């Protein structure tokens, strides 16, 4: 009855925001949700609690002993729409696997059963940059079932969406993990919405929704709140709600069909993003050629 | 060799030179064993703090557990009912160990059967093993009731105990009014205590679910008492005794105190006393229902409060001075019977004892383990005595419990260095006793080894084991002991202080060395 | 004489490029240098070796059996001015610590003894987005000593830097992996440059240089080559050549004094980068 979703994607592209607003809109509908930050940056809840930076498990844990030294009381907080959120905790510089900090945060929640609790949804905000075994954690332990990738028109951003798909498959066979779809964050690029859907198909999935770039958003952030708790009547507001509906009834939980760096390139250059390689001028000075 | 006059058994037979030189060849010759010096290396390693860290990181491996499966408790529970025959619907090999296990702990005959399901049933369940089974059993050991439980197999292939039972009645394998309560008991869920919970619940239903109409809380002026998974006869008794001494009308639900101590008079009884069925049927009419070992009777409290509509109190297992008070009181409150001078005195005496020998118990570090209620009650009591329960382990416990305990620990100066662990096993505890060494271990026989180990490292490192719990095999008749109530408190208090003094003697028995502190009067 | 370096930085600011161009200067300046690509994208040698994408030890070992199947020319390839370039190799997508593939890579460069061969410098291009065990490996094993951080005048770019410092602070009490300053890549931000040195010292080191942004780079790269080789006459080529020496000469190899998150919230509003913190504005809003 409780669906476990996780949002993956490259960093610095409003992913955490979209996610949080998604949950926000998801809250209005009446769905009890829970977010679990797995982004080393630790900032996946700020927009719900208004706080500048929630206390990560790994922090309070090193201020008590091991782990079960503390209690969900000061680790799990209820913000707007009664949403419950906890941030895993950034790995210790130089020493420590980010993934590690995640499991321990999950298992902890498992132990004090922060799950069994009428939750309809639980979103694991996960950074999907260098898709390693660390960040793949929530999928390996099989705690995440529905995967929604966040990206936009950009090589690296898409290059991530791809490698993440690769990852999903690596387990999708011996597991139930699936790729619900893609979410494109408007980066005000021409034919951006087109480029993603195209790519989605190559993977065998679909672009669940296209989040435009309204500025009412940057207003809420500054306010530390979500587009919803800020202006429940803005345009961008009903935009996310559209994503909420879509997710609630998605059916495309599939196993992506990864593509080659070349297949990928082919698209970019084709949508006007990437250039076209001039195999000849390669290694030619402004003098000889 | 043997001197017909003074025969030597396994030990010290093999200490004879020939046997010595015998095994020596076998070793060097074909064992290809690691040079001693290595074994000594590796060993020493395990007694370190480093090994601990590595040890506590275990996830998939479990070494020397401290819990058993559900059925084991379903069986025991079922034994508490008049002419009831524990029936475990599943592979027969299981029942084997069950009886076999209890026998070693009670040194009494454990009667229990199995509908011997096999491979040929891993596809079409055992809707037949049930049919024939129930019939065979009923006609052979002619019980008044048959309680059904399940084994690992049974649940994995998933069989509907209810259905199967309903058909065995329909198809005419056993009368239709023949009591056959049931409960699913998956090995892979909770410990043995959970079995009991289930089982009991399963019986409660069978006699009160389809007939709550003519029932009216308080109509009988009695209090129901559910002992839970108890293995110390003396307990069942002390409860009955205290209540009867209080003039309280009670109905002990699930009383195996008789079949577990049938006398040796020339004839074998497979059944003896126990909770009558009528007692169960009527239970609902009881003023209230008290749970002796709540921490593992939630599925019962639910049903009891939910159906019978009783206001089950928030009581702790009655162990130690404090809690037992609370128990007696709450009992009074309910029954309306004053606490008799008799008990007021027993108590006073328990206190006398405490004062009489605190000096020795004070500041004594213990490492212990067992079941939830038991463990926490033991912890509570040690605190009332001024000891420091440093390693409270409990393999089958949960988080909610761990908290309640920490709460108990935090409320006492003597709980500063206390740590509670759940999910951990005896191999973990093994380390906790090497690194952060206590003075004794309070637990079951499985702990006899941990001791051996502590000694292998050295006399000054050995940690004497104090048998209190379950199961116990290297000692006799301890199952007649008592841990509940004031009677219990006293026993434990003695088993303790004396265990301590027992050892202090051993440490100062050295002639002209340490025998100076070998005082006569202590 | 062989100073094993490391260039860390938030992926997406020029690190990879500025790193190629930094060395592109040394070899041309008569310096034997080997670039070890530790970035997961695997584009730490493309500009040197004039290649579209060099083969990582993984795409080969994983191919031809294992590691004991590869040679030296296979991965290690001397591009511009005799510069041996190797790519650590990304992690097996969804599995394996990306930093585990680097150990296996640096260790293998010692199996074919590719260091002892007349070389002046070693350059590790490690990704410093999240300083986890993976990317922190080259430092842990003391395989690098000179740590120069790439960090533009941008929120995250600078944060990563601060954190990389902390990565050093950890292995500093056992290894010789010291600091080396910052390398700010222009982005047209007012005071962006000082903003950097304003922080370099806050750590205990300096801003070894301020690389500007000339189209000659976006043109030199288009031609899978460095700005050095392209047009040594263009002033931008000087920016690179200048720093080149600054590095060699650089004597300051300290131990960072990692500031706090708030110390950064401060240093960034001091330069108008980060918006000033309001107050009653937060919370509830109609
Ligand atoms: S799995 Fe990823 S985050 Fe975890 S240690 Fe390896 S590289 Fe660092
Ligand atoms: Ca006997």
């Amino acid at each position: 009855a409780m669906r476990q979703c996780a949002i993956y994607g490259k960093g610095g592209i409003g992913k955490s925001t979209t996610t949080q607003n998604l949950v926000a809109a998801l809250a209005e509908m009446g769905k009890k949700v829970m977010i679990v930050g797995c982004d080393p940056k630790a900032d996946s809840t700020r927009l719900i609690l208004h706080s500048k930076a929630q206390n990560t498990i790994m922090e309070m844990a090193a201020e008590a002993g091991t782990v079960e030294d503390l209690e969900l009381e000061d680790v799990l907080k209820a913000g707007y729409g009664g949403v419950k959120c906890v941030e895993s905790g950034g790995p210790e510089p130089g020493v420590g696997c980010a993934g590690r900090g995640v499991i321990t945060a999950i298992n902890f929640l498992e132990e004090e059963g922060a799950y069994e609790d009428d939750l309809d949804f639980v979103f694991y905000d996960v950074l999907g940059d260098v898709v390693c075994g660390g960040f793949a954690m929530p999928i390996r332990e099989n705690k995440a079932q529905e995967i929604y990738i966040v990206c936009s028109g950009e090589m690296m951003a898409m290059y991530a969406a791809n490698n993440i798909s690769k990852g999903i498959v690596k387990y999708a066979n011996s597991g139930s993990v699936r790729l619900g779809g893609l979410i494109c964050n408007s980066r005000n690029t021409d034919r951006e919405d087109e480029l993603i859907i195209a790519l989605a198909n190559k993977l065998g999935t679909q672009m669940i929704h296209f989040v435009p770039r309204d500025n009412v958003v940057q207003r809420a952030e500054i306010r530390r709140m979500t587009v919803i708790e800020y202006d429940p009547k803005a345009k961008q507001a009903d935009e996310y709600r559209a994503l909420a509906r879509k997710v609630v009834d998605n059916k495309l939980l599939v196993i992506p069909n990864p593509i080659t760096m070349d297949e990928l390139e082919e698209l970019l250059m084709e949508f006007g993003i990437m250039e076209v390689e001039d195999e000849s001028i390669v290694g030619k000075t402004a003098e000889e050629v | 060799s043997q001197q017909v006059d003074k025969i030597k058994a396994s030990y010290p037979l093999f200490l004879d030179q020939d046997y010595k030189d015998m095994l020596a060849k076998k070793r060097d010759g074909f064992e290809e064993k690691y040079p001693q010096d290595k074994i000594d290396e590796v060993f020493q390693w395990t007694t370190t703090k480093e090994y601990q860290e590595l040890n506590f990181q275990r996830e998939a491996l479990t070494v020397n557990p401290a819990k058993a499966c559900q059925p084991l408790g379903a069986v025991l529970c079922a034994l508490g009912f008049e002419k009831t025959m524990p029936y475990v619907h599943g592979s027969q090999g299981c029942v084997a160990y069950f009886r076999s296990y209890f026998n070693r702990h009670f040194r009494e005959p454990v009667s229990c059967v199995s509908d011997s399901m096999t491979e040929d049933a891993a596809v079409f369940g055992g809707q037949q093993n049930m049919k024939d089974g129930l019939q065979n059993c009923k006609a052979t050991y002619k019980p008044d009731m048959i309680a059904v439980s399940t084994t690992c197999m049974a649940e994995v292939i998933g069989d509907d105990l209810n259905a199967f039972i309903n058909n065995s009645k329909k198809e005419g394998f056993i009368p239709d009014e023949f009591p056959v309560p049931f409960a699913h008991t998956p090995s892979f869920v909770g410990s043995h205590v959970t079995g009991w919970d289930n089982m009991f619940e399963g019986i409660a239903r069978y006699f009160t679910l389809k007939s709550m109409d003519d029932k009216v809380v308080g109509s009988n002026k009695k209090i129901n008492i559910v002992p839970g998974f108890e293995t110390y006869l003396g307990n069942f008794r002390v409860i009955k005794r205290m209540l009867s001494e209080m003039g309280v009308g009670y109905s002990l639900l699930s009383d195996p105190e008789e079949v577990l101590d049938t006398p040796a008079d020339g004839q074998f009884r497979m059944y003896a006393g126990g909770t009558t069925q009528e007692e169960m049927k009527d239970a609902p009419n009881a003023l209230n229902t008290v749970l002796l070992q709540p921490w593992h009777l939630e599925k019962t409290k639910k049903f009891v409060e939910g159906t019978w509509k009783h206001e089950v109190p928030k009581l702790n297992i009655p162990m130690g001075l404090d809690w037992t008070d609370e128990f007696l009181m709450k009992v009074s409150e309910i029954s309306g019977q004053p606490i008799p001078a008799s008990l007021t005195k027993e108590r006073g005496r328990l206190v006398d004892m405490m004062t009489d020998s605190h000096t020795w118990l004070h500041g004594k570090r213990f490492a212990l383990w067992g079941d939830p209620d038991f463990v926490m009650g033991l912890v509570k009591f040690l605190l009332e005595l001024g000891c420091e329960p440093v390693h409270i382990l409990c393999h089958n416990g949960n988080k909610r419990w761990k908290k309640a305990v920490d709460a108990i620990l935090a409320a006492s100066p003597y709980g500063k260095n206390a740590t509670v662990y759940i999910g951990k096993d005896l191999w973990h505890l093994r380390s906790l006793v090497f690194t952060d060494k206590p003075d004794f271990m309070i637990g079951n026989s499985y702990g006899k080894f941990i001791q051996r180990d502590t000694l292998h490292k050295g006399k000054e490192f050995e940690v004497p084991l104090i048998r209190i719990g379950f199961p116990i095999f290297d000692r006799h008749h301890l199952h007649r002991s008592t841990t509940l109530g004031y009677e219990g408190a006293m026993q434990i208090l003695t088993t303790l202080v004396n265990s301590i003094l027992e050892r202090l003697d051993e440490e100062t028995r050295g002639m002209q060395a340490t025998d100076y502190n070998h005082d006569l009067v202590r």
